[PDB]
């Protein structure tokens, strides 16, 4: 067969283990989603130095807590925008997930606060910036530097999955790179803890899978296939259907055909095709052996999934750190105000928050 | 070349989602 005994066993082992981690990562989860913590600081805690983003959800500000000198990233919504955006379900359950998931590459909310107008979430500063940047400035990655990230990316998939939510917003925009050089997964906006099927159509075209187009019930394959196109994008510098226009991207993606640099290696057009595939019946991560397709694909061989787990080995890339507080890694934003109306505006829509 | 193809959609910088 392909393994002798010892790596027959080693590789077992390490799966049970998998479960036997994912078990207690349950648990753990459950309890915190079950009893969210709130008002954990408040706004004069904080200077306000720079906006790191900004959005139809908000903006996201470099802030210094006062007491600590330590960074952060806020994220600011304005409850009345919100609400008017048709958006309190998923802002609600953004903070809920995030201040009850753990994981080394989802970034820590470290504390959460409301005032009359505002919500607000300041999550750990991540301070290398987009992968997006990186990725347009660098042009593409090499098979060893998008395997570093893919690896990540399917750990954090493995622990979401485990815990029922689906992911659904994976792309280079929205994955951050820290100070080791490691990914941070930080927008849980559409995300759902769902058991079975949902069907809303979100997401980003070009990482849109067939099934979400056609308008079908769909599962968590659907994070799969976007990790198919996040690593294609990666290693190619561009991502695997494009075109002018959403409509025109649709069609080449629910075609089932897609096209390789000559410069990818045969192994990885295997892993891609695998994961681009159309058929939910032979896409990986949807089969009986579930992410252990994946992981055991020749592509990762060389992957050591616990070093990476670890944090132990060496990033292929160390983003630019001139030190605490330094925003080069990210876009220069018009800076506006911080209103905090004296009356209280929409208070029963998120007391939760 | 599929590298112009990109550059041409006009779809090189940072992508929206479907609801933005
Ligand atoms: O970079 S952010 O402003 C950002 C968000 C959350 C935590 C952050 C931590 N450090 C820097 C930037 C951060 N960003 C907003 C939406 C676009 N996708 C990437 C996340």
């Amino acid at each position: 067969g392909h393994m002798g005994n010892a790596a027959a066993a080693k590789k077992g082992s390490e799966q049970e283990s998998v479960k036997e981690f994912l078990a207690k990562a349950k648990e753990e989860f459950l309890k915190k989603w079950e009893s969210p913590s709130q008002n954990t600081a408040q706004l004069d805690h904080f200077d306000r130095i720079k906006t790191l983003g900004t959005g139809s959800f908000g903006r996201v500000m470099l802030v210094k807590h006062k007491e600590t000198g330590n960074h952060y990233a806020m994220k600011i919504l304005d409850k009345q925008k919100v609400v008017k955006l048709k958006q309190i379900e998923h802002t609600l359950n953004e903070k809920r997930i995030l201040q009850a998931v753990n994981f080394p590459f989802l970034v820590k909310l470290e504390f959460s606060f409301k005032d009359n107008s505002n919500l607000y979430m300041v999550m750990e500063y991540v301070p290398g910036g987009e992968m997006f940047s990186h990725l347009r400035r660098i042009g593409r990655f090499s098979e060893p530097h998008a395997r570093f990230y893919a690896a990540q990316i399917v750990l954090t998939f493995e622990y979401l999955h485990s815990l029922d939510l689906i992911y659904r917003d994976l792309k280079p925009e929205n994955l951050l790179i820290d100070q080791q050089g490691y990914i941070q997964v930080t927008d849980f906006g559409f995300a759902k803890r769902v058991k079975g099927r949902t069907w809303t159509l979100c997401g980003t075209p070009e990482y849109l899978a067939p099934e979400i187009i056609l308008s079908k019930g769909y599962n968590k394959a659907v994070d799969w296939w976007a990790l198919g196109v996040l690593i294609y994008e990666m290693a190619a510098g561009y991502p695997p259907f494009f075109a002018d226009q959403p409509i025109q991207i649709y069609e080449k993606i629910v075609s089932g055909k897609v096209r390789f640099p000559s410069h990818f290696s045969s192994d990885l057009k295997d892993l891609l095709r695998n994961l681009l595939q159309v058929d939910l019946t032979k896409r990986f991560g949807n089969l009986k052996n579930g992410v252990n397709d994946i992981k055991n694909h020749k592509w990762f061989a060389t992957t050591d999934w616990i070093a990476i787990y670890q944090r132990k080995v060496e990033a292929p890339f160390i983003p630019k750190f001139k030190g605490p507080g330094d925003t080069s890694n990210f876009d220069d934003y018009e800076e506006e105000e911080i209103r905090v109306s004296i009356n209280e505006k929409c208070g029963k829509e998120f007391t939760e928050f | 070349t599929t590298y112009a193809d990109f550059i041409a959609s006009g779809r090189t910088g940072r992508r929206n989602a479907i609801h933005d």
